[PDB]
RNA sequence: CUUUAAAUCCUUUAACGAGGAUCCAUUGGAGGGCAAGUCUGGUGCCAGCAGCCGCGGUAAUUCCAGCUCCAAUAGCGUAUAUUAAAGUUGCUGCAGUUAAAAAGCUCGUAGUUGGAUCUUGGGAGCGGCCGU
């Protein structure tokens, strides 16, 4: 019940030092702690059981038949995980693919279509992302649009807190996991585009490692 | 980032390499931002300020991290001009 | 086995249960009305797997 | 495209119109050949009558005998099998019966077990198949 | 060569996946929230919000003070203002594109006979429109789709020709008056 | 009464006209795709269902029925031409080592596409070095 951090960064997390994951994403930190994200955004975070995938090895008695459980997870405002598990049981595979997806979730950056006033609602330039054959584009659309797309990329991109969004997707996207893994690296590189609102040189902060460099030596070994 | 208002919007301002100019994704995790120690000229200790660089991983496993920092610390005044 | 002799085979043999007697159902609004009444103002969330409308064992 | 020239329209256009006849779906529907061959002489429906009944052996994984009926068509007297629909509606079926004859739904293909049935019967001497199944409607004696 | 018109065109598009979950929850949610009877009836709403959303986003390419898209713009707006879905202070067309189903449904004349309190439920509001009780300036109103102007909204009220305003008993309590004085004498 | 050439229909209106308000809403489905029963009875690779994968060989969530549920609704199914879906004709925009695909090779006339290079610095004013 009590969380005993083990990683560097968990230990700052805990101790409420470091006090928001934008700090985390700032310097590319390897989240490998599952309760960081359960700290942070741990009330804002929903999981979708996207499909139970059986796959199977042929050995020499019978098939060794294991579960592959993709897990889209996200804050309705700002945050997508996508986390892919294969286990021998349903329930385990589910479970480790709910972590791994809270591990891997992004900040998506969103924009504005046109008029740029109040909150912002949709991609803030055309993105692809892909793995495999399946190559998926995200578009950025007017407000009230909703999200124009297939019912996987529509389910990531409701949990993205993106509102509108054109999508066109191409490949063999009946392949679940390369289409929810494509449209996941889609929404991935909104903070890896650089835009002239991204021009003004960088200010370097102090790390967390550099900042707590004192509080790290005693709080733990 | 203004909205019509004038509201910073984005929720952070990623940084971005030294070297290319390239900002640095959430998950770059081969990223380095390398703190270079300064020196009290007539003594050539430690001050306490440090100028800091950061590197892309894509930079870094095309093999030109060094050459990068040997600039930016040429073009700090860190390394002699003559080198 | 069977040619053209056993047409309407099992279709001629189902014990032929009489239609039940049945009170009326509403149509229109009142069936939509009635519908969303089921749906959503009444239930309250239970613990595990959501059932569906015809859910029996 | 691969000539990306500004005066390059001919070439652009003949050519896509040579490449369509490729097409299958295009070259059926584009040629004389498929509606010339097609029984139903390119109609949704078409009436014949009845000559025999015939009982068809399913493709195979799936081993039944579907009740189909050997058919001489009004229009052009060419000879087509049509399959009886529903549950014992053969019983329905006599010979020098005038049948409403449709297709089965792959637009000239055979469907599932069926081999070389490409039609299916609707009504019977101007009698639904559907209303003399449920019983709605009696055949005419 | 009659003299007829024929001009019709549809007013709703029926949706692309007909059993999306998500779909069918959500139009069933404004059915039995606004008192509708069929999915149609929500599917024209927004087939009314689609047209004015695409004029909206065809004005929204041209350039600012374009004559056209000043006119057709104010035009518009005027129009969205006058039935009451879009605020005075919100009269500049990107605010159109921040524009929902539901408030098409806040001024259909059987949500505002409920809101206005001279009926009981949004589904007793129906039968009082569709059994012709209710009136519009002097007009009787049959209809529960008359989308209310903010010009012609507190002017509802009963008819004058209707036993719930100042009007000749009905059928039922005129014959339960004929059956009491036939048991007495 | 009004309507109308004369009528009809609507509208208006006396009088009648609703409790199982019998004044009784259907048409298709309920393995997945695709919203919705591993409910009972019958049948036993038969009868049949099934656009596709498939269901049926005696526990059938798939047949034939009862109950129930789902979808659209005064409408709903089926057949067929056709449009989108089809970035599966590709101008936008596809492919061609191995999945279908580059001529055996070169020349070559139409066709198509074609290197760089020929007016620039100023004179004048307004607004707070810049913009018309």
């Amino acid at each position: 019940k009590e969380w005993l951090p083990v990683t560097k960064l968990g230990r700052l997390v805990k101790d409420m030092k470091i006090k928001s994951l934008e700090e985390i994403y700032l310097f590319s930190l390897p989240i490998k702690e599952s309760e960081i994200i359960d700290f942070c955004l741990g009330a804002a975070l929903k999981d979708e059981v996207l499909k139970i995938m059986p796959v199977q090895k042929q050995t020499r008695a019978g098939q060794r038949t294991r579960f592959k459980a993709f897990v889209a997870i996200g804050d309705y405002n700002g945050h997508v995980g996508l986390g892919l598990k294969c286990s021998k049981e349903v329930a385990t595979a589910i479970r480790g693919a709910i972590i791994l997806a809270k591990l891997s979730i992004v900040p998506v950056r969103r924009g504005y279509w046109g008029n740029k006033i109040g909150k912002p609602h949709t991609v803030p330039c055309k993105v692809t992302g892909r793995c495999g054959s399946v190559l998926v584009r995200l578009i950025p659309a007017p407000r009230g649009t909703g999200i124009v797309s297939a019912p996987v990329p529509k389910k990531l991109l409701l949990m993205a807190g993106i509102d509108d969004c054109y999508t066109s997707a191409r490949g063999c996207t009946a392949t679940l996991g390369n289409f929810a893994k494509a449209t996941f690296d889609a929404i991935s590189k909104t903070y890896s585009y650089l835009t002239p609102d991204l021009w003004k040189e960088t200010v370097f902060t102090k790390s967390p490692y550099q900042e707590f460099t004192n509080h790290l030596m005693k709080t733990h070994t | 980032m203004q909205s019509n208002a004038g509201e910073f919007v984005d929720l952070y301002v990623p940084r971005k390499c030294s070297a290319s100019n390239r900002i640095i994704g959430a998950k770059d995790h081969a990223s380095i931002p390398m703190n270079v120690a300064e020196v009290d000229k007539v003594t050539g200790r430690f001050n306490g300020q440090s100028k800091t660089y950061a590197i892309c991983g894509a930079i870094r496993r095309m093999g030109e991290s060094d050459d990068s920092i040997l600039r930016l610390a040429k073009s700090h005044g860190i390394v002699s001009q003559n080198f | 086995h069977g040619s053209l002799a056993r047409v309407g085979k099992v279709r001629g043999q189902t014990l032929k249960v009489a239609k039940q007697e049945k009170k009326k159902k509403r149509t229109g609004r009142a069936k939509r009305r009635m519908q969303y009444n089921r749906r959503f103002v009444n239930v309250v969330p239970t613990f595990g797997k959501k059932k569906g409308p015809n859910a029996n064992s | 495209g691969k000539c990306r020239g500004l005066r390059t329209a001919r070439k652009l256009r003949s050519h896509r119109r040579d490449q369509k006849w490729h097409d299958k779906q295009y070259k059926k529907a584009h040629l004389g050949t498929a509606l010339k061959a097609n029984p139903f002489g390119g109609a949704s429906h078409a009436k014949g009558i009845v000559l025999e009944k015939v009982g068809v052996e399913a493709k195979q994984p799936n081993s039944a005998i579907r009740k189909c009926v050997r058919v001489q068509l009004i229009k052009n007297g060419k000879k087509i099998t049509a399959f009886v629909p529903n549950d014992g509606c053969l019983n329905f079926i006599e010979e020098n019966d005038e049948v409403l004859v449709a297709g089965f739904g792959r637009k000239g293909h055979a469907v599932g077990d069926i081999p070389g049935v490409r039609f299916k019967v609707v009504k019977v001497a101007n009698v639904s198949l559907l209303a003399l199944y449920k019983g709605k409607k009696e055949r005419p004696r | 060569p009659v003299a007829r018109s024929w001009v019709c065109r549809k007013t709703y598009v029926t949706p692309r996946r007909p059993f999306e979950k998500s779909r069918l929850d959500q139009e069933l949610k404004l059915i039995g929230e606004y008192g509708l009877r069929n999915k149609r009836e929500v599917w024209r709403v927004k087939f009314t919000l689609a047209k004015i959303r695409k004029a909206a986003r065809e004005l929204l390419t041209l350039d600012e003070k374009d004559p056209r898209r000043l006119f057709e713009g104010n035009a518009l707006l005027r129009r969205l203002v006058r039935i009451g879905v879009l605020d005075e202070g919100k009269m500049k067309l990107d605010y159109i594109l921040g524009l929902k189903i539901e408030d098409f449904l806040e001024r259909r004349l059987q949500t505002q006979v409920f809101k206005l309190g001279l009926a009981k439920s949004i589904h007793h509001a129906r039968v009082l429109i569709r059994q012709r009780h209710i009136r519009v300036r002097k007009q009787v109103v049959n209809i529960p789709s008359f989308i209310v102007r903010l010009d012609s909204q507190k002017h509802i009220d009963f008819s004058l020709r209707s036993p719930y305003g100042g009007g000749r008993p009905g059928r039922v309590k005129r014959k339960n008056a004929k059956k009491g004085q036939g048991g007495a004498g």
